[PDB]
């Protein structure tokens, strides 16, 4: 297969950075 | 032929009755596991805990004689828990409605209508658990036993069995019933009367009865009403992603604990199986950010349903 | 109506066990039996017998069985 | 039959005013009461609470005479507040919460004459700065377990988020009465005007704190930059010629430069930077 | 005849008297009713606490007029 | 002015009232024609709990409005 290497590499750019998200919150309340 | 095609295909009552004579032809089981624990029964939380544990092991088995063995060992067990050993009869004989309405009523205690209203009180809950979508005239029977009005034990069960039995139909008599039960704004009642409207209101999107409901929600000076309906205004919602955004950002605008707790319900039920990107953002958000600890849970609760299609994506976050 | 119809397993008998406790590699199995979703594609289908699946074989639920 | 559900719901008045009226009567047991209503069979609210007089034996205190709560209450619903009664509360100083073999007996007639009154207690001198000790009691009668039964049937998980503590499980506790769990009710209104509390006038905003002062503090503070930066580097020479094991007890003793001298830096700069602004702000703003 | 007394719970009571009946009498009748110990229970009327040996009828009191209930209190 | 109040009963009873009236004054009515204390009540409206410092104008009340009442048992 040839077409999932495109979709799953779209697919995983999409979930990274959404992991940013909650860790860049998460340190914020933790020291208040 | 054509005729009886319409009960074969779309009845389906040959395919549950096959289910049936499946599970009972090929019942495989050892009650030495539940003797195990008979004797470490040593509080009514944990006979409770027996008694509902059970009934999973015997779904539509229609075998019960543990109780009958056990049956004075069960009368040590009181009150509310009365009415949920009845309900769990319901478990042992889902499906079999053939002569369901018959097998209950050999036990109901109707013409006895005991003052531990309980005993009868779960016995319309369990029959809603057998016609879990097969309703039919089974949903007006409950209807009309609704018009006694007796006393709100009973308007619970009734109002559970009811809403089970005819969920996701939008039937009008129901939904008028269910409004006119909500209204008296009693604390028991209430909120079983908001379950039963969102089965019944199932996936409809209904924009009327929406309004009609968050009214209420607005302004009681009862909790468990807030606390049931939180479920409903989810319910009633499913599925239809963007197009509820408009409920979602009113809801998690909301300054009542409850209402925030029921918008994470809501986004979760509007996205099933969809990773959207900004159901997932926000719902991770106010985990991290929220004040009140049962919001807190309920928003990381949410994450299963969005993200359900693709297990092997949770351990990661 | 329902035919007595049989199939097997192809595989280790504990791969389907269902042991309630207190080598073949063929167990056969009769018209309806607990198989396990993830082992549905590893059943052998009833090429013995005169009677067919009209359904893919390999699934789940009720299939019509043809006879042949 | 009683549960394990029921939520008492108390005011933030009530909350100040038991706080300072048991902190009053620090060395000994004050009384009051409090008032309120039965909203329904699974919750309570407490709205308000007024002190009482006493003469104080030296281990308790005994309420002087009732003609004073008979005026008080209708003394107030000339201008509304008509709720009645609903519970009572004494403080322990620094004892921990629980019902004394005598407080059970004054619950007993609170009890008679309604049967869903309550019992409170407070800890003035161990709550700090948050977790004010408060709790709630009620009694149980013996009969139930002479049948062998518990009281609150139970449905929810609702009621055990909580244990209680070895010194309250010491003292009578499950074997003769129950506690409830209790949350704060509030509204925007009054949350939104007490957030004053340290606001301060406008004006303090632009002052240019006594530039002959100023020079005199910093260079003040350099001195001991200086003398501290001449006795870093022993303490730089010696990072390693003896085990890391001890070298924490190397600090306890004696301060070290690193850490002591930082802070001067901090003191510096934060005061420095807004010396300077407030000037530009106030050379621009006037004239 | 008859009198009301009520109390600080909006709780209010009725009892079948005679004016000859003492305060020890209507502290008894009230026990009998609700169980209180009469030393715990005190009585109040006209901004006068009660005592046990005086009557209805020296108390001037007249057809259902509602006497006060008040509680003792103490900790310890 | 016609409202409306359905009693818990069900039985729904017709008050005649006017803006310029206030709620206090309904529970007047209230007693007089159903005989109830006036302490012995909730006035619901579908939605927040009515206040008797208030006019009827005040919750924008018009012609033929209904309204549910609910009973005010305290102690036991």
């Amino acid at each position: 297969d040839l077409y999932s290497r495109y979709k799953k590499l779209q697919q995983e750019l999409e979930f990274l950075e959404v992991q940013e998200e909650y860790i860049k919150d998460e340190q914020k309340n933790l020291k208040k | 032929d054509q005729t009886l095609k319409m009960i074969k295909i779309l009845s389906g009552e040959m395919a549950i009755e096959l289910h049936l004579q499946f599970l009972i032809r090929n019942n495989n089981t050892d009650l030495m596991i539940l003797k195990n624990t008979k004797d470490a029964v040593r509080n009514s939380v944990c006979h409770t805990a027996t008694v509902i544990a059970n009934s999973f092991m015997h779904c539509g088995t229609t075998s019960d004689q543990f109780l009958r063995d056990n049956l004075e060992w069960l009368a040590r067990a009181t009150n509310w828990a009365k009415f949920t050993a009845t309900a769990s009869l319901g478990v042992i004989h889902k499906g079999h409605e053939k002569e369901a309405l018959q097998l209950m009523a050999t036990y109901l205690p109707k013409d006895t209508s005991p003052g531990s209203a309980y005993q009868e009180g779960g016995g319309l809950y369990a029959l809603g658990l057998i016609h879990a979508n097969h309703g039919g005239d089974i949903i007006d029977y409950l209807l009309n036993q609704l018009k006694n009005a007796s006393n709100d034990i009973v308007r619970h069960g009734g109002s559970l069995g009811l809403g089970l039995a005819a969920m996701g139909t939008a039937r009008q008599d129901v939904y008028d019933l269910l409004k006119t039960n909500l209204y008296q704004d009693d604390a028991v009642t209430g909120e079983a009367a908001g379950l039963a409207l969102g089965l019944v209101m199932l996936g409809s999107k209904n924009a009327q009865a929406i309004e009609d409901m968050v009214g209420y929600a607005q302004e009681t000076q009862h909790e468990k009403i807030l606390r049931g309906l939180a479920v409903g205004i989810a319910l009633v919602m499913y599925g239809r992603m963007e197009e509820a955004d408009a409920l979602i950002e009113s809801l998690c605008r909301d300054k009542d604990p409850i209402l925030r707790r029921s918008g994470m319900y809501t986004v979760a039920m509007a996205y099933c199986g969809s990773g959207n990107n900004k159901a997932i953002r926000r719902l991770l958000h106010v985990a991290v950010s929220d004040v009140n600890d049962d919001v807190r849970r309920a928003a990381v609760e949410s994450l299963g349903f969005i993200l359900f299609r693709t297990p092997e994506q949770c351990p990661s976050v | 109506k329902m035919p007595k119809v049989q199939y097997k397993s192809n595989c280790k008998p504990s791969t389907f066990a269902y042991p309630a406790p207190l080598e073949p590699n063929f167990q056969l199995l009769d018209n309806p039996a607990r198989v396990m979703p993830a082992q549905l594609k590893v059943l052998t289908m009833p090429e013995t017998c005169r009677y067919q699946p009209f359904k893919p074989l390999s699934i789940g639920g009720i299939i019509i069985l043809k006879d042949t | 039959a009683v549960d394990t559900a029921e939520q008492v719901y108390i005011s933030s008045l009530a909350l100040l005013k038991m706080l300072k009226h048991g902190r009053a009567g620090v060395p000994m047991e004050v009384m009051g009461l409090m008032l309120g209503e039965f909203v329904d069979d699974y919750t309570v609210r407490v709205i308000d609470v007024f002190a009482m007089p006493q003469s104080g034996t030296g281990v308790s205190v005994e309420a002087v005479d009732p003609v004073f709560q008979a005026k008080m209450l209708d003394m107030l619903k000339q201008t509304g507040r008509p709720e009645m009664v609903v519970g009572w509360y004494h403080s322990h100083p620094g004892f921990g919460c629980w019902l004394s073999g005598v407080d059970i007996n004054t619950q007993q007639s609170f009890e008679a004459l309604s049967e869903r009154a309550v019992a409170v207690v407070v800890d003035p001198i161990q709550s700090v700065k948050g977790k004010v000790v408060i709790d709630a009691f009620r009694l149980i009668n013996a009969n139930m377990m002479v049948l062998g039964h518990e009281p609150r049937q139970t449905t929810s998980n609702l009621g055990h988020l909580n244990k209680p503590s070895i010194q309250a499980l010491i003292h009578g506790l499950n074997r003769h009465y129950y506690s409830i769990t209790i949350n704060y009710r509030k509204n925007e209104l009054e949350q939104k005007m007490l957030l004053n509390l340290h606001k301060k006038s406008w004006m303090e905003g632009l002052t240019l704190q006594d530039y002959s002062e100023h020079c005199k503090h910093n260079e003040s503070v350099v001195k001991e930059m200086l003398e501290l930066a001449k006795n870093y580097n022993k303490a730089v020479e010696e990072e390693d010629k003896m085990t890391p094991e001890q070298l924490a007890i190397k600090n306890v003793g004696k301060q070290d430069p690193k850490r002591h001298l930082e802070e001067h830096v901090d003191v510096l700069m934060t005061s420095n930077i807004v010396q300077c602004l407030a000037a530009m702000l106030d050379t621009v703003v006037f004239k | 005849m008859q009198i009301f007394v009520k109390t600080l719970t909006g709780k209010t009571i009725t009892l079948e008297v005679e004016p000859s009946d003492t305060i020890e009498n209507v502290k008894a009748k009230i026990q009998d009713k609700e169980g209180i110990p009469p030393d715990q229970q005190r009585l109040i009327f006209a901004g006068k606490q009660l005592e046990d040996g005086r009557t209805l009828s020296d108390y001037n009191i007249q057809r259902e007029s509602t006497l006060h209930l008040v509680l003792r209190l103490r900790g310890g």
